[PDB]
RNA sequence: GACAACUCUCUCUAAGGAACUCGGCAAAAUAGCCCCGUAACUUCGGGAGAAGGGGUGCCCCCUCACAAAGGGGGUCGAAGU
RNA sequence: UUCACAUCGACGGGAAGGUUUGGCACCUCGAUGUCGGCUCUUCGCCACCUGGGGCUGUAGUAUGUUCCAAGGGUUGGGCUG
RNA sequence: CAUUGAGAGGACCUUUCCCUAGUACGAGAGGACCGGGAAGGACGCACCUCUGGUGUACCAGUUAUCGUGCCCACGGUAAACGCUGGGUAGCCAAGUGCGGAGCGGAUAACUGCUGAAAGCAUCUAAGUAGUAAGCCCACCCCAAGAUGAGUGCUCUCCUA
RNA sequence: AGAGAAGGUCACGGCGAGACGAGCCGUUUAUCAUUACGAUAGGUGUCAAGUGGAAGUGCAGUGAUGUAUGCAGCUGAGGCAUCCUAACAGACCCACAGACUUGAAC
C-alpha cells in the first residue's frame, strides 16, 4: 500500500535521521552533559575547530534537533547552539555529566563564571 | 491572466528543514499530492474566445457531487473530483481530456515556481495590524491608544476620502508567492519539496505553475 | 451623538419589519421540531 | 541589535572602558546594528593618562552582541555583553591588543582584528 | 482569534471552570442523569471519561487523583467497585447527551447527560 | 452563549534602557529583622534608617538553652523577611 | 584677463500667485472652540535628492545655471510651551 | 461549477561596493560616461522548519493558612495564575522566505535624418527615427448590480 | 389540485472560516487493493512533544535528606489508528419547455 498524507512528516523526519545516524552515529545527550564538539569549517581546509561546554537545553525537532552549549572564553560567556544531525559536525564526545533538576539551564546566565568555565 | 506554462494543484502538509551536503540549512516547505490530477476540459478561441485548460483534483465519493457536476466529468470519462481550476495559455494543441499531469515531467529541479493559495483568515482586525499604522502614546494622559485619529481634513473636502485605510476583514483571500526554488523531488512518496513559505496551514489547496516573467516568457503588451 | 432630524413613518416601518422578519425563521424551526417530534423516533431529544 | 543610547564595553587596548552609540554607519537610515556594522560612538568612561579623552566622538565596529547571530549552517552565536572596537577610516584598530573572541565573519572586512584576537 | 485553541470557556474564569466542571461530575456519578446546558455538557465529556479511565487501572496512584478531583470521598471508593464490572469491555464513549427544550427565563439550550 | 476590532481593570514581554515627554506623567524597582559602616554642613539638638555593604531556610551539636543572640557542621532549591 | 547676457546684473519698468504683515468689516454673537505637538491622510510645483537633457569662463572627478518631470522619497537627537 | 475583464485598486522605490579600470582625460595630482555583477536600506505580500516572546490547556519548585479523621499524599484560597522557574499547538516579530521584471507601446524636454516656401539654409506647416524614476499595457488582488446584468460545459422541468 | 425536479435553506456534528450572517468539511461511517474515494468532533489506544525523575516500598543516615525500582510519573490544543458516544428525527421553498416580432432554415 501507499503512504498516507498525514504521516509524510514523520517519514521524512525519520528517514533523514536514520541516514545521518548510520553515516555518523551520535550518543544520547541530555541537559547537563559536558561535551566536546569537532566540526569541519569549509573556510579553511587543514584543521577543524574544537568547541566544548555544558549542555543547557535540548530542543527535540526531528532532524533539526539542537543543543545549546554555554562556556566562558576569554572571560566572557558564550552560548552556541549546535544541530546534532548536521554533516559539518565530525565528532562528538561526552566528557562528564552534572547533576541537575531542570530541562533548561537558563539561570547560569546570572550565576558566577566558575559554574560554566572549562 | 496568461500563465507561462501549465501547473498542477497540491496540498500543504507541513514545513521542515533540509540539510545540504556542504552543511547549509534550507527552510523547506512540503507539498503532497492527492490521486486526481487529470484534465477535464479544453477551451479554445473558436468556442470561448480564449485558450485554456481545466484541471481537477481531490477525488471524493460520487454521492457528494451535485448531479450537474457529474455530467461535466462523465463526458470525458473522468473520475469524480472536488476542485476545478484553469490554466490559460497561448496554445493548447497538445492537451486532451482524460490526460494525467505528472509534476516531475514539468518541474525537474531548481525550477522557479509561482505558488498561490488561500491565506490565514485573521477576521475583523484593526488598523495597526492590517495597515501597519502607528500607535498613540500609552501614558501622558492620552485617551487614544490604538485608534485611527483623524479620517479627513475638515470642511474642505467635507467628506471622507474613498478607499481610506480603515479596519475590516484581514486575510482569508488569494495571494501568490513568486520565484520559489524547488529543492528536491521524491517520486516514491509522491511529494515535492520547495524552499520558502507557502500561504495557509496544512491541508490547504494551492496551485503551482512555472514562474512567469514579464519580458521572457509571456507576451509583452 | 444626537440625531439631526426624526425618522419618517415608512422608514421606521421598514426597520421594524426586519426585526419582525426574524420570527419567520423561528417559526420554521419550531414546525420542523414538532414534525420531527410527533413521530416518536428521535432518540436525541427528550421532551416529556 | 545596537540602538543609540546603548552602553557598550571595550575589547581592545585603546584605553577606554565604555561607549555610547549615537548613530549607525553603512546602513542607510537604519537604527539597529549587528556584529560587523560600523557605528558612531561617544566615550563615557576612559582610562586615566591615555590619548583618548572622556567626551570624544569616534568610529567603531561591533564585535559582540547579546542578540543572537545566525549562520547558514544552523549554528548561532550569543554573547553575554555588548562590546565594540574603535577604528580609523581604513578600518584598522588603534589598540594593539584585543580581548574576547571574534567571529569568523569579520575576516571579509576586518582581518586585522581577527589576527590579534586570542580565539575565534 | 482562537486558531488551534480547544478549550471550553463557559463565560467563567479558570478558578470557576475548574470548580464548575469538577462539581458536576460529583452529581452525575451518583445520580447518573442530570439536567444542564449544552455547553456545560460538552465540556463534561473530557473529565468524566478521565475518572472512568482511572477506574480501569484501579491502582493507588490513580485513586489519589480522583480524590483530589472528586469532591466527595465515598463516590470514588464506590466508583472503582462497579466500573470494572460495568465497563469491563467498553473503550471510550462512557456517556451520551439528549437534547431538551430551553428554559423559560433565558432561552438557554438545555440537555440531559447520562452514563451509558 | 460566543471568545472580532476597540475601550477600561490586570499579568508577562526578547535586545536596548528615558532615545518617550512641556516634564521620568505613569509604571517598574527598593522594602523586614540582626551585624558592619556611615560624609560635607550645623542653631551641637541634628543631618541619619545618611549613603553603602554582609547575613537570613530546614536538620544535628556546642548548651545547662541563659527568654535570646552567637559559634561549628550538614543538607535542598534558580530563588530562604 | 579683453567679451553686456557662462555666472551676477545697478538704475528703472511690466506681471502672475493668494502661503506673510495689513486695509475693508460681506457670512457667523439664541457660540464657526485656540498656539504647538501625536495619530492619520490627500493634493499643488515656483524641484532638496532620485530619472532624462541643453549651455558653461564644462579637461577629468565635482559643480554652477536652466528645461522636461510631482512616480517615489525627504532621518534620529540636544535647547525652546 | 468553471470563466472573459469594461472598470478599480495595490505595487513598479533606493544607497554603497566590486569588475570594466587606476583604462579615457590630465603636466601632475586626481580620476570616468556607458555596460555588467554583488551586498544592503526602506516598504509590501506571506510563513512558524529555525531563534525566542506570550501561552490563566499543561509540568515542576516553594511561603502562609483552612480542609480531606490524623502521618504520608492531595485539593481550595492568597482578585481576573499566591509568588516564581520552564513550555507544545496557536498567535506574534526581533525570526524565516519572496518581491519590485520588460531590446513592450506612445510621448515631454533635447538631439536628429530627409527637405520646401526662400535656386541657399532650416529637425517640419508632407513624412520619419532615437529617448525620461513620468503616461498606457504587462506584474498582484477584486470584478458582469458592467441593468451594457456577458461567455462556455453540465443538469432539471413529474402526475392526472 | 396532488406529489416534491435538479438544486437551495434550516436542522444534526465541527473547523487552521467567523462579530452575527456568510464560507468550508461531514452526517452510519464501506467493500475490494497494488494500491489514493467512507473517521466530522469528542473519547479511548498509540506516537511525537513538554515538564524532568511520581506514588508506594526498600536501602543509607540521629535527622533534614539522599538513593534504587524508573527516559519514571503527569500532560499530550498535535499526528495515526479505533465507530465507543453523538451526526437521530427529519422540516420548508422549489418543476407552465420558457409571452409577443422579424429573418434564415425546414
Ligand atoms: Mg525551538
Ligand atoms: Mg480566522
Ligand atoms: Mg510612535
Ligand atoms: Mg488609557
Ligand atoms: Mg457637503
Ligand atoms: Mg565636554
Ligand atoms: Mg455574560
Ligand atoms: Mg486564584
Ligand atoms: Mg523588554
Ligand atoms: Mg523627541
Ligand atoms: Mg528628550
Ligand atoms: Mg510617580
Ligand atoms: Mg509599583
Ligand atoms: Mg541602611
Ligand atoms: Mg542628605
Ligand atoms: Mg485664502
Ligand atoms: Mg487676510
Ligand atoms: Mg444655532
Ligand atoms: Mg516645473
Ligand atoms: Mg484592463
Ligand atoms: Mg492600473
Ligand atoms: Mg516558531
Ligand atoms: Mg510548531
Ligand atoms: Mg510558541
Ligand atoms: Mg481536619
Ligand atoms: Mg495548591
Ligand atoms: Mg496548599
Ligand atoms: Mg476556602
Ligand atoms: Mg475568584
Ligand atoms: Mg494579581
Ligand atoms: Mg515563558
Ligand atoms: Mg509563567
Ligand atoms: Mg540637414
Ligand atoms: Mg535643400
Ligand atoms: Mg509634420
Ligand atoms: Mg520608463
Ligand atoms: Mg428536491
Ligand atoms: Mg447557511
Ligand atoms: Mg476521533
Ligand atoms: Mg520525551
Ligand atoms: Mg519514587
Ligand atoms: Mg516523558
Ligand atoms: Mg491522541
Ligand atoms: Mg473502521
Amino acid at each position: 500500500q501507499r503512504v498516507k498524507l498525514g504521516d509524510i512528516m514523520g517519514i521524512l523526519n525519520k528517514k533523514a535521521v536514520h541516514a545521518a545516524e548510520e553515516l555518523r552515529p551520535v550518543p544520547g545527550i541530555r541537559t547537563g552533559d559536558i561535551v566536546q564538539i569537532r566540526l569541519e569549517v569549509p573556510e579553511n581546509k587543514r584543521r577543524l575547530s574544537v568547541y566544548k561546554g555544558i549542555v543547557i537545553s535540548r530542543q527535540n525537532a526531528g532532524i533539526h534537533t539542537t543543543i545549546r552549549i554555554r562556556r566562558i572564553i576569554a572571560g566572557v560567556g558564550v552560548e552556541i547552539v549546535f544541530p546534532l544531525y548536521s554533516p559539518n559536525i565530525k565528532e562528538i564526545k561526552v566528557v562528564s555529566h552534572r547533576k541537575v533538576r531542570k530541562a533548561r539551564l537558563y539561570y547560569l546566565r546570572d550565576k558566577l563564571p566558575r559554574l560554566s568555565t572549562f | 491572466s496568461v500563465d507561462a506554462g501549465i501547473g498542477v494543484m497540491g496540498t500543504k502538509l507541513g514545513m521542515m528543514s533540509f540539510f545540504e551536503e556542504d552543511g547549509t540549512v534550507v527552510p523547506v516547505t512540503v507539498i503532497g499530492f492527492k490521486e486526481g490530477n487529470i484534465v477535464t476540459q479544453v477551451k479554445t478561441e473558436s468556442t470561448d474566445g480564449y485558450n485554456a485548460v481545466q484541471v481537477g483534483y481531490e477525488r471524493l465519493r460520487d454521492r457528494k457531487l451535485t448531479m450537474p457536476e457529474r455530467g461535466h466529468l462523465n463526458k470525458a470519462g473522468v473520475i469524480p473530483m472536488r476542485h476545478l481550476q484553469e490554466f490559460r495559455l497561448v496554445s493548447v494543441d497538445d492537451f486532451t481530456p482524460s490526460q494525467k499531469l505528472l509534476f516531475e515531467e514539468l518541474f525537474k529541479e531548481g525550477d522557479m515556481v509561482d505558488i498561490s493559495g488561500t491565506t490565514i483568515g485573521k477576521g475583523f482586525q484593526g488598523g495597526i495590524k492590517r495597515h501597519n499604522f502607528k500607535r498613540g502614546l500609552m501614558t501622558h494622559g492620552s485617551k487614544s491608544h490604538r485608534a485611527l485619529g483623524s479620517i479627513g481634513a475638515g470642511t474642505t473636502p467635507g467628506h471622507v476620502y474613498k478607499g481610506k485605510k480603515m479596519p475590516g476583514r484581514m486575510g482569508g483571500t488569494k495571494t501568490k508567492i513568486r520565484k520559489l526554488k524547488i529543492m528536491k523531488i521524491d517520486t516514491d512518496l509522491r511529494v515535492v519539496m520547495i524552499k520558502g513559505a507557502v500561504p495557509g496551514k496544512p491541508g490547504n489547496l494551492l496551485r503551482l505553475a512555472p514562474a512567469k516573467i514579464v519580458g521572457k516568457n509571456i507576451p509583452k503588451n | 451623538a444626537v440625531p439631526k432630524k426624526r425618522t419618517s413613518i415608512y422608514k421606521k416601518r421598514i426597520r421594524k419589519n426586519i426585526w419582525k422578519k426574524k420570527g419567520y425563521w423561528a417559526a420554521l424551526k419550531a414546525f420542523s421540531l414538532a414534525k420531527s417530534l410527533s413521530t416518536g423516533n428521535s432518540k436525541s431529544f427528550f421532551v416529556r | 541589535m545596537i540602538q543609540p543610547q546603548t552602553h557598550l564595553n571595550v575589547a581592545d587596548n585603546s584605553g577606554a572602558r565604555e561607549l555610547m552609540c549615537i548613530r549607525i554607519i553603512g546602513a542607510s537610515n537604519r537604527r539597529y546594528a549587528r556584529i560587523g556594522d560600523v557605528i558612531v560612538a561617544v566615550i563615557k568612561e576612559a582610562i586615566p593618562n591615555t590619548p583618548l579623552e572622556r567626551s570624544e566622538v569616534i568610529r567603531a565596529v561591533v564585535v559582540r552582541t547579546c542578540k543572537e547571530l545566525k549562520r547558514d549552517n544552523g549554528m548561532i552565536i550569543r554573547y553575554d555583553d555588548n562590546a565594540a572596537v574603535i577604528i580609523d577610516q581604513e578600518g584598522n584598530p588603534k589598540g594593539t591588543r584585543i580581548f574576547g573572541a571574534i567571529a569568523r565573519e569579520l575576516r571579509q572586512k576586518f582581518a586585522k582584528i581577527v589576527s590579534l584576537a586570542p580565539e575565534v | 482569534m482562537k486558531h488551534g485553541r480547544k478549550i471550553h470557556r463557559l463565560s467563567r474564569p479558570a478558578d470557576q471552570r475548574r470548580a464548575l466542571l469538577r462539581g458536576l461530575t460529583t452529581q452525575l456519578l451518583k445520580h447518573g442523569r442530570i439536567k444542564t446546558t449544552r455547553a456545560k455538557a460538552s465540556a463534561m465529556r473530557k473529565y468524566v471519561d478521565k475518572m472512568i479511565t482511572l477506574a480501569k487501572e484501579g491502582s493507588l496512584h490513580k485513586r489519589r487523583q480522583a480524590l483530589g478531583f472528586i469532591y466527595e470521598k465515598q463516590i470514588v471508593h464506590a466508583l472503582f467497585a462497579e466500573v470494572p464490572e460495568r465497563y469491563g469491555d467498553r473503550n471510550g464513549g462512557y456517556t451520551r447527551i439528549i437534547r431538551t427544550l430551553p428554559r423559560r427565563g433565558d432561552n438557554a439550550p438545555m440537555a440531559y447527560i447520562e452514563l451509558v
